[PDB]
């Protein structure tokens, strides 16, 4: 019996025989709902996504992706290093002596004549095994001497750095150290960990980059996502994005099933935002080897070799690593299919 | 794009392979023609020969194997041809049925070379190609007074759904302890001879079916889970002007593509309903 | 008619006729309470004032003259350097930071962002505007910057060198100074300010001694008489110490005539104990241009004359200023009287 | 320390230089001789020869006019004597009085090189040497019967004492609205001639006066300032067991040396009490 007999194929092409019984037709029909990503393509090609952004941001789904979108929005404009800055900023003497006077206790006694006796090292000693610590630090405040003019920093501290929030601040300027604030200020006071970093790390950004991380961790771990990313923004670790993104996956694409769409077009509005958000994200920092993002790199190929638009597909796949054979075989296939 | 012309007797199959741009296709001159589409030209670049009966389907294999093609024909029979060095040549034959071919198809890349064939005597048979070249296959008496079509389920444990002229369905899984596909379920839904079966291969948890009969309907059988049974929902409330003959899936979206008798291409998708429409 | 016809001549001499009336005789007599001074001739030569000052010492006067000769008695004995010497003598770390803490205030917050923003110098400045000098002068114990490291001492004394003794002491060490304690710190704290003279000027002696002078002075002037001594002793003023002594003669000479002694008596006994007193004190010191003291040097030269004693008149003699005419004459005289 | 047998005729005075080294002497025989004494040794130097009677005294000048000698004589004249180059000679002559001179005394250094004069002819005479050697005196009546002695009181004004054989003893004083020495003071205490007057060195603010007598007592008169009149003290309560003949006083201590009669020298000193003793 006579009959279309068609069939569908790669490229989302559809063959089928003409009604004279004798003819061959290829096509691409139109699937309402799917069609080609030209803003993607164009964008990743004119390198600006103001457009893709601002489709985005007036189109975006919950309340944080919108933040996301707009922390891209506005690094869009300003330029990544720009935006590192506004993110990371903030908002008597005399004395005249009068009258008689004297060396009450022996205390003083020793220590002025110690003094006067142009030994400065033992004044000191005498004052500290008293609590005389204001005084020597002021006789030390006029030596040369290092180890002395230092013997008694350790002896504030020493019975201050813990009574005193500012004192154990000081305690990790002076010893040129953040370990304890990165570890135990409060998460509050990041914008200022962050300045003890690029304050003591300023020629090392190994170690600079090392500490941003380690209290980006901290933040999104303790209520400070949004800024957990300004930091990681600043280190350049797009993996850390990445593994925080992929994670919130699940539960966006399930904010989009309920919001009445079939379990397709869920999953495919989710990964594509996903995608999109990804692509202008990287755009900007300083960053593939996670697992599950290459995973979900090579779904995003086949639903845009699907459409058609072999070019976006090719893309992807240049930036995936060409040492995964799902995506050797896909490279491979693109290509002849599109050449 | 149209190739018109491509045969002079009826066509009865036209395929695109892997990478959809190699065509193929077969009619009742009893050959098989290879055509290399492009924009809106084409170019023959060879014609098959050797059934001596009219060709019903062609089938393209996974590039990993070679490039192949499977045919079979009312001359039951089943033909696979190789493009190697830059020429098509008879390779292999599979004959065991005594009655016309009317489907064939590669099994998953991950199976192997392994190929799924049913025919009008009620049997269905299952062949690889061995490490020699020779063949032998697994046959199984499938349905009462013919088997039209067979599909293969996507891969993981391996089953496949076949389409009688004794107007079931049904679904085939293997077994150990018999060396051979086990009868799963028997779905019970057309008045009429099944045409046409076709498993798609989309990768959601619930499996899709869709079946095509002379009764002019489409069945589309779901299932949930393995606890959950095969569900019947027709394509539409309303029968069809005509027997609808084939059915294809899209290799991403679920959209199903009807081939009508009255010459007529439908293309449907699933909503938020549970229920087909117009894609 | 017959008669000895006698006379006194210079050097204690009597000019008489014999009785045959036909001869002369030059003699010397005994005038008992008359004695030339030989421990005196005789010290001067073995500079050996032990016996001198144990004879003066056993029969001393008043209470004061008592003491002169014990401080020449010990000087004796022990020398000038080590008598000077037992003269000018004398008789917590660690904190561990704990628990949550935060910048409350603004003050706080804008000093901590100064430091970490490594703005060393600001956070200084943001101190001292404020009464958070203790912190002001932790910061400055760190750094290297002198006018910063400065900047806060003229702060601290600017209001408290004028609450505390110390705090006014300091300011003196501080500034390298001896001028405040030397002019208005109690004098019974001399043998302090006597180490800061020491102490400021270790190798600039014109300095040292003049500072040293101008202590004594004030002593002396306030009722440290004995001190004041040691003082000028150690500057090696004789002049000072001559011209207390010879203010100090009357009263003297005084407290001897009531001493049942005829005006000669006194007279001649306190000319010789001022003399031997000042011998043997200049004999210690580093040590003649004072008018009284030369007037009175000329004095004992006579008396010593007078006793026949023209060796140890000479000795005198030599040590007055070859410039002054009666010391000329009387060189001239003592030298034929005796050659 | 004795020189026997200076002269041969009785000697009635010897004098020692301003260094106590240079002796000189005078007698009957007219004459003077002058010594140079060392420990117990001496060596006769000169022969002054020229008076016309016996020599009764003389006086060595202060070193700052030369190496002068003055000598009166009962021939009643003065003789001054100069050591110039190595030998002696008269220089000048005074002789003004009518009678025996019996003291002469060089002034003190300051008031220059003036001499003091006494004689039995009751008068007394102040010479000065003029710029070109001659002299122009002063000539006063001083006592009655006769002058035995005359001393210069220390300098500052100028005042002298003489003791007459009118018992008396007198002190002078210079004044300008009469270019002469005018009596100051007369003091009465001795009953018989006074032989000779010494008027003490010392620089104490009292001044002491010693005139010994033919009575055989000497008194000390003393005066402790301008208002204050001369106070009479024997030297002691009982009288001496012959004449007393001369007065001197040291150069220092205040000390009195008393010549006798009975050729004995006594010496003495004051006390606590303001009386004299031994010394």
């Amino acid at each position: 019996e006579p009959s279309p007999a068609a069939h569908w194929a790669f490229g989302g092409k559809l063959v089928q025989i003409t009604p004279d019984g004798k003819g061959v037709s290829i096509t691409n029909p139109k699937i309402s709902g799917l069609e080609s990503n030209t803003t993607l393509s164009e964008a990743l090609k004119t390198k600006d996504f103001k457009p893709l952004i601002n489709q985005r941001l007036v189109k975006v789904i919950d309340d944080v992706n919108e933040e996301d979108w707009n922390l891209l929005e506005k690094l869009s404009m300003d330029g990544t290093e720009e935006f590192l800055k506004e993110a990371l900023a903030f908002d008597e003497t005399n004395f005249q002596p009068e009258g008689d006077f004297s060396l009450s206790g022996n205390i003083e006694q020793t220590i002025s004549k110690n003094l006067v006796s142009g030994n400065i090292k033992s004044a000191v000693k005498n004052s500290l095994e008293n609590d005389l610590l204001m005084e020597a630090m002021v006789i030390a405040l006029d030596s040369n001497n290092e180890r002395l003019k230092e013997s008694v920093k350790n002896a504030y501290f020493a019975k201050y750095g813990s009574k005193s929030s500012l004192s154990r601040i000081l305690y990790s300027i002076s010893k040129r150290e953040v370990d304890d604030l990165v570890e135990n200020l409060d998460v509050s006071q990041w914008k200022f960990i962050s300045k003890a970093i690029q304050n003591l790390y300023p020629n090392d950004i190994a170690q600079r980059n090392e500490m941003l991380i380690k209290l980006g961790d901290r933040l999104k771990e303790n209520g400070h996502r949004q800024d957990s990313l300004t930091l990681y923004l600043a280190a350049g670790s797009l993996d850390k994005v990445a593994s925080i993104w992929l994670s919130e996956f699940p539960d966006l694409e399930d904010k989009l099933k309920k919001d009445n769409k079939t379990i397709y077009e869920a999953h495919s509005e989710c990964l594509t935002e996903f995608i999109e958000r990804f692509t202008v994200f990287s755009n900007f920092i300083n960053g593939i080897n996670n697992e599950q993002l290459i995973a979900k790199f090579l779904e995003f190929i086949n639903l845009t070799t699907s459409t058609g638009n072999f070019e976006l597909a090719t893309e992807f796949l240049n930036s995936l690593p060409s040492d995964n054979e799902e995506v050797k075989t896909e490279k491979a296939r693109v290509l002849i299919a599109s050449g | 794009v149209v190739i018109a012309n491509a045969h002079n007797e009826l066509i009865h199959d036209a395929v695109l392979d892997y990478y959809g741009k190699r065509l193929a296709t077969c009619s009742s001159d009893k050959t098989i023609k290879i055509f290399e589409v492009e924009g809106e030209t084409h170019k023959l670049i060879d014609t098959l020969t050797g059934h001596e009966g009219p060709v019903w389907r062609v089938d393209w294999a996974h590039p990993k194997f070679g490039t192949i093609l499977a045919s079979c024909s009312y001359d039951g029979k089943v033909l696979i041809w190789k493009e190697e060095n830059g020429r098509w040549s008879q390779i292999a034959v599979h004959a065991v049925h005594s009655a016309s071919v009317n489907s064939v198809q590669w099994a998953p890349h991950e199976y192997g070379p392994l190929l799924l064939v049913a025919s009008s005597d009620g049997k269905v048979s299952v062949v690889e190609f061995k490490e020699n070249g020779t063949t032998s296959p697994i046959i199984i008496d499938a349905h009462a007074i013919g088997v039209n079509s067979a599909s293969w389920a996507p891969a993981t444990s391996r089953k496949f759904v076949t389409g009688g002229a004794d107007n079931l369905v049904k679904i085939w899984k293997y077994n150990s302890d018999a060396q051979t596909y086990v009868l799963e379920s028997t779905l019970e839904g057309h008045s009429d001879w099944v045409r046409d079966v076709a498993w798609s291969p989309t990768v959601l948890l619930r499996s899709y079916l869709a079946s095509v009969s002379q009764d002019r309907t489409c069945i589309i059988w779901t299932q949930d889970n393995e606890q959950g049974p095969w569900k019947k929902t027709l394509l539409k409330e309303e029968k069809f002007p005509d027997v609808l003959w084939r059915a294809s899936w899209s290799l991403s979206g679920n959209v199903l593509a009807l081939s009508g008798g009255d010459n007529k291409v439908t293309l449907w998708k699933e909503n938020l309903e549970g229920k087909w429409e117009p894609a």
